[PDB]
């Protein structure tokens, strides 16, 4: 382990014709990457590089705010002849696999440990009814409460699990800056696992799904409109952005090539034709001797 | 190291695309295979660790390395020449023009793999992963493989052998302006169903 | 790092660490392979 | 230092002649769990010679159309010897694994095997939304067969499989491969009957072939796995 | 190179009648500007100047916020019988030549290196329909995301390239202060080039336009209304202002005299009559001996 | 120091008698690329005598209605001698240029030429939105002709063309002009077949004239360009 | 310059630099022309 | 020290595995011309990377009745790359040559090639008093064919050809040959279009052969020549 502020420099070289020295020849069967340096592989000069490597760090690779949730729900009167349930709220079943870009950057590494900064951005619209008139959006109050594993799940807008006596909750308005807070590293293990080659339960039944981690029970995020229902119908879209910090990564993975189909597992259906086809990840070319982008003069 | 899809033709299915035909030739000085160096566009170098990671970024700099491993029989002998050609003109078709650019002569033996360094030959400090691979800021060069003498195998050995190609970066490699990769896409929120 | 809050995990992005050990992925061999020599 | 190698653990001793080197996963050697990282408070049992030894699994024939095989650890050894017995009588376990792959062929034969140790390898099945069943995943020492070695049965790429610790068996210069794997878990210990840390996958990159007198040569591939620094906690009845 | 806090002072002089000394005579054929000082060209006194030169620096000449973009688009329901595209967004194809004043001040120098501060000012209006009633402007959320070269371009408001997992994006409201951020010096070369006497591609075809710099592929700016469409139609006008900082300038140019006609090249059509005519940059006067602004008493 | 001057580079040696001085562009002298500013890692070739020498281009006649001529570097020398050959065999290049303009006339003749070296000179055509074609821009040693020397074919002004390094050939006191140009690029090197750093433009500010016995005097203008500190990188085949 | 942020390019306008070298544009001649003398 | 070898000059790099050693002609290494031995007074051009590199010539098939081939230097390289261009633009030249001969065959094949560098090799034709023509002698990179390898086409003996620097390619233990040649002239420099210092001759002493399954094996022989310490004097136009 050595400190690399800038990439390696290049030193000047001369003619090299020596017996028993073969830098260009390598034995990749040993599993070791070829160590042939450019300096004595070819005829080089002296080059000094000031190019920084800070942006290539995992700190900057992952510590960048990415969308992980987007729920849209109706804010209206949901009462009926006998309903008594407002249902102006949503639950998320906390996870980080619904958005493919952030999911792929999670799964570039086997193990990740980080404290995450969470930003909530709400947006409002009016539903287009037969007779609707818009001249402004109300400044509604929204409560986002984290419900940990095994705690009560609110069943309605008017439910009394929204007291948040112990459950952390954040109150914010539409016109206020988007809500922001920080979740510490909250895994029962020493790191989050993007893959779990096993089962989360002791059972041998088909109910226990393969690949479920008995450490990914992150809990739930219950978001509600604090204001009661309005005379006219609205729609609220909440976007939750996740930003890792204080990141350590372990055992880099093979990058995902096929589109994700669900969040429970890493199954894939493949695309109809290349690229990223079942039998064809890279698109076809004419032959191995044709150049697809030939510069012809 | 990371293997690359040199055999990316509409005849190979799966692993055949990570391995390259090599033939005992009835002629001399014949071109074996070509490798474009357009990481941004659809080519052999995209589905590589170097390629996949650098496609998160927009600017790249530094020399690369390619390792070719021979997968014939122990009694099979042969000589190849691997040439990197800096951009500016067309791809070399004859060894007459290919020898003039950067090249390494690979002789099969106890060491079953060869390494060629693609040096950083660029006017600008960095290069772009531009969708126009034909532009000056994006084009890197050409890679060609020519038979040097022949591929010779005895009667008992299989006449047709294979090369496995791999690509990686060196210590002087740099990336900037990281971006959402076009590798993976999404049309709707991923459900808990199919 | 400024960390205006009580908890240390509430701080900003961690101070830059440029330590690099590519060998663990590039030369993960018990017997070190010396450069410029037949590695067998 | 040379191409020869001897691995002597317990009563077992494997000598190899056309070897390359020893690949230590991520440049580490398996070790016993230290006190500062321990979680369980009762003493773990550490049977050195009875468990830290080479177990030879049942061989597979290398065919011209072979796609590849995979063994999940410690599932492959969960049914064998003192390692299996201690797994059955104990709840928690921790051990590294030294894997040795044998493949013998003549100098007229050609072929290349990639032996890759994938950590935390979640198998993803193709063309279905249903997750893999217990029968398909937990296969024991009898092993598994790759549907899509091109995708590693994960949706990933075999081309990018070189991040994981790996060996090549190239018939020109190799007949045996050796990979040493330390503990791979976010926790100090785990449950063996429900989770696998490592997956050893042998994928034929180049098909086995011979010329005019060596076609259809029956060439087996043998797997020998040796647990190292095995600890067990939570003594109870067998399950 | 000498430090010039204030302009040069003047020293007193006397009668000067010396043989072989001709300060007034110069040889401009050498390419050197005449060095005839006022002190010994005429009869001068002692003048001490406290006049500062800070505002004449390139730092202050260019480091001043100037408009570089203005896009106006309709925010409404763009769906039809089969459209499925909202198209409540715009792309800019990042450049700095659409506004003539900032363009001319860019092209006063051959090479410029600076980090730019970017300010985004949004404005809303209602479209005047047959039956429209206005009593307020909604506080919409807008996402401006920079898409670098070769990255995906969003195709609709509801597209999923707006995740911004790696692409830097800024979220801001109409009623909030205008958005502000900083782009570092991001050229692959050591400086931005206002002129490129050459071609950006190796090709010899007519498709490769002359004057295109293979370093000006700045990328794109994708700006979207985060809120979904409203029941009634709006119009959003976004103005992007660019302010150079940390500026170094090289090889000053000849100032542009003719109106610009496009942003791809520096072609010109000229104005019909003087001033700035093709044959007449400065307006005509009666003769060379007439004074157009004579003070007559 | 005097009005006489001798420029001796390689095998070439130009002596001038009615000169003014040597104009160094921006007060700098061309030099080889240092290590701290180098980008390419292979050694560049530095043929001193074979390339750093005076190449004399084909002359133009100065007419009474002459608008002016321009030569783009290194395009003018891309087809000539070792400089051209090294440009063709190499991808990257870097060199300064010493330009010498000859114009001989009698003491009874009058006329003034402005010799201006414009860096990064983008030609803008007039009365059209189409950019200039490859044929119109890349003219080689045969040179170009100014449509609007009043506007420098840029939309700029010839009056303000004195920011650029420049010489005057005034027939009263001069017959030759000399301008030295260092490297002009935002990058250490570039591609010669697709980009020009310098444009040497000779514009007759005052028309050539004579009295009653010197009209219609055939007076040529000669251009001699000498590369200096030429480096080439990226050896390959000719294109 | 105060630069409240981590990156140095995020700072305000750079500190004033009054160095002036007009000669490179006004007397770009190899042989210096002395004032008050015939410059030829 | 071993049978492996790497020759890295400029952008070119040749690796050989079944080699013998490096033969330096008369125990000397080519060097640049010193001042005390220089004759021409103008500076010579010394393009290191652009000319001092390996040029691979067109291959010949080794037949059972092959008599041998010969290449005359610097004629073989007079038409190729920067070396050829500098030869054409310059009158005088001076360079050594590193010659590498490739010949690959299986372990079941037999055959022996003598690679001899003959200095000042005057070809003498047989059964005629007329001297050899320009076409027959100056053959370029396409090479020549021995009428009488037994007599070296000189009236001498192939048996006594071991005074000259030489290599053997014996298929049992060699596939490549390397010979280093310094300057060979009574003068410091010469004219390339009219005189050749070295002749590299590959003569099959023992015919190529195989047993019952290796007859008629197409086995090419490749020549790679690298100029070293090349100087050129007398710059002029191309001829
Ligand atoms: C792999 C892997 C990685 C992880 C980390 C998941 C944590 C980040 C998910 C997003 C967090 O979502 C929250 C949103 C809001 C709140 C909040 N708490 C108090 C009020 O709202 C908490 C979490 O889990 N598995
Ligand atoms: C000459 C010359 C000079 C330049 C500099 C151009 C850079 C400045 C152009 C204006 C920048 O536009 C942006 C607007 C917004 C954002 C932004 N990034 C993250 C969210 O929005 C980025 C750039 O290019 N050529």
């Amino acid at each position: 382990g050595e400190i690399v502020k800038t990439v390696a420099n290049t030193v000047e070289s001369e003619i090299k014709a020596e017996l028993g020295v073969i830098p260009s020849l390598n034995a990749v069967e040993t599993g070791a990457t070829s160590n042939t340096e450019p300096e004595e592989a070819i005829q080089t000069r002296t080059v000094i590089n000031m190019h920084g490597t800070a942006e290539c760090l995992v700190e900057n690779f992952l510590g960048r705010s990415a969308l992980v949730c987007m729920r849209s729900f109706e804010y209206k009167n949901h009462s009926t002849s006998t309903s008594s349930i407002q249902k102006n709220f949503f639950i998320w079943t906390l996870n980080t696999r619904e958005l493919v870009q952030i999911r792929r950057k999670m799964e570039l590494f086997t193990y990740l440990r980080f404290d995450t900064e969470i930003t909530i951005v709400p947006t409002l619209r009016l539903f287009s009814s037969s007779n609707v008139s818009f001249s402004g959006l109300p400044n509604l109050t929204l409560q986002a409460m984290y419900v940990p594993t095994g705690a009560r799940k609110p069943s309605s807008q008017d439910s009394f699990e929204w007291q948040s006596a112990c459950n952390p909750s954040v109150f914010f308005k539409i016109n206020d800056p988007p809500a922001r807070l920080t979740i510490p590293f909250m895994s029962i293990n020493s790191a989050y696992a993007n893959f779990y080659d096993g089962f989360a339960g002791f059972e041998k039944k088909a109910t226990v799904l393969y690949g479920i981690n008995p450490a990914n029970t992150m809990g739930n995020l219950c978001l509600r409109v604090v204001n009661s229902y309005q005379p006219v119908q609205y729609t609220l879209t909440v976007r939750v952005y996740m930003k890792p910090k204080h990141i350590k990564a372990w055992a880099p993975r093979a990058p995902r090539t096929m589109p994700y189909t669900n969040i429970l597992n890493n199954n894939y259906a493949g695309r109809s034709a290349a690229p990223n086809a079942p039998t064809a990840i890279v698109s076809h070319r004419s032959t191995i001797k044709t150049m697809p982008n030939d510069i012809n003069l | 190291e990371s293997m690359m899809e040199i055999n990316n033709v509409n005849d190979a299915s799966g692993v055949e695309r990570l391995r390259v035909q090599i033939s005992a030739q009835s002629d001399m000085d014949q071109l074996l295979f070509n490798i474009p160096l357009d990481i941004q566009l659809e080519g052999p170098l995209r589905n590589t660790l170097l390629g996949n990671i650098s496609r998160y970024y927009t600017h790249w700099s530094g020399s690369l390395e390619m390792t070719f491993m021979f997968c014939g029989s122990f009694m099979t002998t042969g000589k190849l020449i691997i040439c990197y050609t800096p951009p500016g003109g067309s791809s070399p078709t004859d060894r007459m023009q290919a020898m003039l650019a950067t090249h390494v002569v690979w002789d099969f033996g106890l060491q079953s793999s060869i390494t060629i360094i693609i040096p950083w030959i660029s006017g600008s400090h960095y290069r772009m992963f531009n969708t126009d691979a034909k532009a000056i800021n994006a084009n890197v060069g050409y890679v060609t493989c020519f038979m040097q003498t022949n591929l010779v195998a005895p009667v008992g050995a299989a006449d047709q052998c294979y090369i496995v190609g791999m690509v990686a970066a060196k210590k002087d490699f740099n990336l900037r302006l990281m971006r959402d990769s076009p590798d993976i896409g999404q049309s709707a929120i991923l459900p808990e169903q199919a | 790092q400024i960390n205006f809050y009580k908890d240390s995990y509430a701080a900003s992005a961690s101070k830059q660490d440029f330590s690099q050990d590519p060998s663990k992925f590039t030369e993960p061999v018990a017997e070190a392979l010396k450069a410029g020599a037949p590695v067998l | 230092s040379d191409r020869v190698l001897q691995l002597k653990l317990g009563n077992s001793s494997i000598v190899t002649q056309e070897a390359a080197n020893i690949c230590c996963a991520y440049g580490e050697w398996p070790t016993y769990l230290p006190d500062n990282e321990a979680v369980a408070i009762d003493k773990p049992t550490q049977p050195e010679t009875s468990t830290d030894r080479f177990y030879t699994l049942k061989s597979k024939k290398w065919e011209s159309n072979s796609t590849g095989w995979w063994w999940k650890l410690p599932d492959a050894l969960n049914q064998i010897g003192m390692f299996g017995q201690n797994v059955q009588y104990h709840y928690l376990y921790r051990s590294g694994f030294l894997c040795h792959v044998q493949c013998n062929a003549t100098k007229f034969h050609q072929g290349t095997l990639l032996i890759v140790a994938i950590p935390e390898h979640q198998i993803g099945k193709k063309g279905t939304g249903t997750s893999a069943s217990f029968a398909e995943v937990m296969k024991g020492a009898e092993g598994g067969v790759f549907e899509q070695p091109y995708l590693l049965d994960d949706g990933t790429s075999l081309a990018c499989a070189l991040v994981y610790p790996h060996q090549w068996i190239n018939l020109r210069t190799n007949n045996s491969a050796t990979i040493v794997l330390p503990w791979m878990n976010s926790a100090p210990m785990d449950f063996a009957l429900r989770h696998n840390n490592w997956t050893l996958a042998v994928i034929p990159v180049c098909p086995l072939a011979g010329g005019t007198g060596n076609t259809n040569t029956y060439v087996p591939i043998t797997i020998s796995i040796a647990p190292m620094c095995a600890e067990y906690n939570g003594l109870r009845n067998a399950i």
